[PDB]
């Protein structure tokens, strides 16, 4: 029916996978292992849109976890969530990898294990007769998930071509270079692929990452165990129209399809505010629902790095707005009543813009069934900041004489650097043109 | 209202039928409207019907 | 009993049309006489009087108003012929 | 009455056969040397039909088992099955053969052995008055089942005519060609038997074997003890109609006559999905008839080698779909409602095509009166796949001067290699041309 197949890759893109299936038991009332409770079938209307469909009421994934590094996989199997996988879909016990650091390792293994990487992936496929399409959940940091990931946006474009393709990526941090150098060469050289090799992403910024770890959540120490929980609530928000039964856009090909103004223009912002278990204690009160998106236009909850003052020559065009479990549907054409008297998104001169808010019934689940929730698919063109930030510090280093040597050795006989800086700022020129 | 709720489900039906005429949930309509457009693309015949009642019961 | 006169005077009429079917196969090597040809004119006539009446009470069961499990049935073997 | 006489023949045919009587002893409620149970005549309603019928309430099997290996038979006495097996309807103690590897030395050795291969096996056919038939229960793969088995398709053609031949033949592998050489031509000439000599057969193909045995089966090193678990079944499987009361179909001739369009055109595809004993835990619930078939037309539970993009142009005729035991029966016409709407099997344009339903109560057991069982005996002309694969490994032979002198010394003067080969290209273009 609406089956999707997970693309989990790299050493970041497998644990912001592990537990995004993780969180999907706790919602599901439902165990890694058994059925304990009766919660899922009266509560939950649908089950068999993400994981495989049931043989013996065990509701398989539909996942594969490739990667060179064999420690990220040596953490999930003492876990008790680790049975629910399967040993035979992706590997069996004792799998390796490369040695390994380098975009261009992965990107010459694509063809030396290309019997085995279209063998077992496609066997998921043909479970279903009407496939959803695939979505890529790798890295962009490190030469792992950029190095092998570039391969598989190529050669499923023309074996799959009527499937939809959109991918939930992380971006990397670039506060300093020390520990990674190679991070402007293995990222524009995914980002070309990204584009017209893909349909859409999902942009998710390291940098920001930090400036929301610090804002609610107190932390001293920044430590890599803080990344998975908010990406694992926004990936399962997401999915809200299409797990639990909603009614419009309750497909993966029903939301995207609403928010893209044209191709190589695809990226969204995202947001996400409560993260904070003591509010908990005020939500009696009939917390309503016209003050949860007055705070999702004010740039305070959003996981992209731009610029403050860009924001007046720059025009949304699309934002999604997604509320959760308890609405109070009787004042949700209140809360749009009060989005024209503010005016706080720019509106495109050319054409119309929209307001898109929708909603679903949450888990049967105490801070589910309580707390109100609202998820932001943004779209505005002040992200070019970000291809204006990672452009800088690509013909920047090419200047300082950095991975000219080091590079060219395998795989790689001509310059294809500008190949991939024209083609970004193509990107560039065509976000300020669209507002004419 | 107490003879409905023991053998009939009177007022529960009044919330069944949101489901398909006045399609709440998306999910029965969407299953079904996927398989049932390679019928509805073709002028309708007299053998029209007898797919019509099972392209229905694998949609539910 | 599907209908009264008709369709058991059609069923019956099925049933003796394919019983000369049996008598007209089993004489020695069949196909090859001109009895074996002579007599089988008769019954391929005979086998498309049978579906022609058949397809008679087909649109009895589609312009309907007679009877629900007569209709239920002889449909059912009618995809299971027709397709 | 309905008495059918087993023909197990070969090294593997008579493991194959050996427990497909030792399945029947447990479904019967019968012990091989005893009647310690009652439920063999209130559960079971009829047993002489594939048994010969009691003396002692001893119901012995009709079955002849000859091979020129005896080391399949050495296998036998020791286990304690084999006390059902009489030792004057076969063979006594110390039997023995050839040397032997060889087609042309079964073949040779069937008319220097013929006054005793036609006495004893002579003496069950006057047991009961009305014989139903005969099936050869025989390989393909060596000399040994090929070799002697194309003798008895020619010499019981003519004195016993009016009776039924059908036959469960295994297909041998096509893996690699080392240890067996020979098997490109032994096939052939028993393949031109089983079609003009022999009225229909039941493929079954050994690289779709290990295709299912490492599916749900979980194994690492493939052994020959797994081949006799997935054709037992479905040969117990074949008779549920015929051994449990039963009305319509409830013959050997009657489940043949309404598959088969035409001589030479009767290889039969086979399905059967439940093989795993985990299931169990769930089928509770009442597991329903309306998702078992379903399955079955889907290409997953097959045991055919045939081509995935091949069946756009070819066409089902006929299609089996038995369901054992709890059956639900006030839906089973609702299975078949489900069968004209998505159209898995492609129609013959110039006829009619039918998807046959049937059912039968099985045994008092726990294992088989609480899961359901599906098996399917299909007929789609993608079968020339197999009949393209065997003749191209036949001529490609050929021109490489193999077994053309080591094979013409013993009782072979003339060539007889093309005579296979247009017969089977007369199969391969009657199955085409049978679409108009």
């Amino acid at each position: 029916p609406r089956e999707i197949i997970t693309l989990q890759l790299g050493q970041c893109g497998n644990q912001i996978g592990f537990e995004f299936w993780k969180q999907l038991c706790a919602e599901h009332g439902i165990s890694p292992e058994g059925i304990v409770e009766e919660f899922a079938t009266e509560g939950t209307d649908r089950k068999d849109v993400f994981f495989y469909q049931a043989d013996d009421e065990h509701y398989i994934p539909r996942a594969v976890l490739l990667d060179l590094e064999p420690r990220v996989i040596h953490s999930i199997l003492n876990s008790p969530y680790a049975n629910l996988y399967n040993p035979e879909n992706i590997y069996l016990s004792e799998h390796g990898g490369g040695a390994g650091n380098n975009w261009a390792s992965g990107f010459s293994q694509g063809e030396k294990i290309h019997e085995d990487i279209f063998d077992i992936i496609d066997r998921e496929a043909d479970g279903s007769d009407s496939l959803e399409g695939f979505v890529l959940c790798h890295s962009i940091a490190g030469g792992t998930g950029s190095g092998l990931g570039s391969y598989l946006l190529e050669r499923l474009n023309d074996r799959y071509p009527k499937k939809l393709v959109q991918t939930y990526s992380v971006f990397p941090n670039q506060d300093e270079m020390s520990h990674v150098v190679v991070q402007p060469y293995n990222s524009l050289l995914t980002l070309k692929r990204l584009t017209q090799n893909a349909d859409c992403v999902v942009v998710l910024d390291n940098t920001a990452l930090n400036r929301i770890a610090t804002d609610r959540l107190h932390i001293q120490n920044p430590s890599f165990s803080q990344i998975n929980q908010l990406v694992s609530t926004i990936m399962s928000a997401s999915t809200t129209t299409l797990r639990y039964p909603g009614y419009m856009n309750n497909d993966l090909i029903g939301l995207i399809a609403s928010l893209i103004p044209t191709p190589r223009l695809h990226f969204l912002m995202t947001g996400y505010t409560p993260l904070t278990t003591d509010q908990s204690v005020a939500s009696v009160r009939k917390t309503t629902v016209l003050d949860v998106m007055r705070r999702l236009l004010q740039p305070k909850n959003v996981m992209v790095s731009t610029g403050r003052d860009r924001q007046t020559n720059h025009c949304y065009i699309a934002i999604l707005n997604i509320i959760q479990g308890e609405v109070d549907p009787t004042q949700v054409h209140k809360s749009l009543q009060r989005i024209r008297e503010r005016k706080l998104a720019n509106f495109i001169p050319w054409g119309p813009a929209s307001i898109q808010v929708a909603l679903s019934r949450k888990s049967p689940y105490l801070p589910s069934a309580h707390r109100v929730s609202g998820l932001m698919m943004a779209n505005h063109t002040n992200i070019s900041s970000l291809f204006e930030r990672t452009c800088r510090q690509y013909d920047k280093l090419r200047k300082r004489e950095a991975f000219l040597e080091q590079f060219r050795k395998e795989d790689i006989f001509k310059d294809n650097f500008d190949e991939l800086d024209n083609s970004r700022e193509i990107v560039q020129q065509l976000i300020d043109e669209y507002h004419a | 209202l107490d003879v409905l709720n023991k053998n009939y489900n009177l007022l529960e039906h009044m919330q069944a039928m949101r489901r398909y005429l006045l399609l709440g949930q998306g999910d029965f309509i969407r299953h079904l409207m996927d398989l049932l457009k390679p019928e509805l693309v073709r002028p309708a015949t007299t053998l029209y019907q007898h797919n019509l009642t099972g392209i229905l019961e694998t949609a539910v | 009993f599907i209908l009264l006169k008709p369709v058991f005077h059609c069923l019956n009429e099925i049933l003796e049309l394919c019983h000369s079917f049996c008598s007209l196969v089993s004489q020695n090597l069949g196909p090859l006489d001109e009895r074996g040809a002579g007599q089988l004119d008769i019954l391929v006539k005979g086998f498309s009087c049978q579906s022609s009446l058949l397809f008679r009470i087909l649109s009895s069961v589609r312009n309907h108003q007679i009877n629900p499990d007569l209709a239920q049935l002889l449909l059912r073997l009618d995809y299971n012929k027709y397709y």
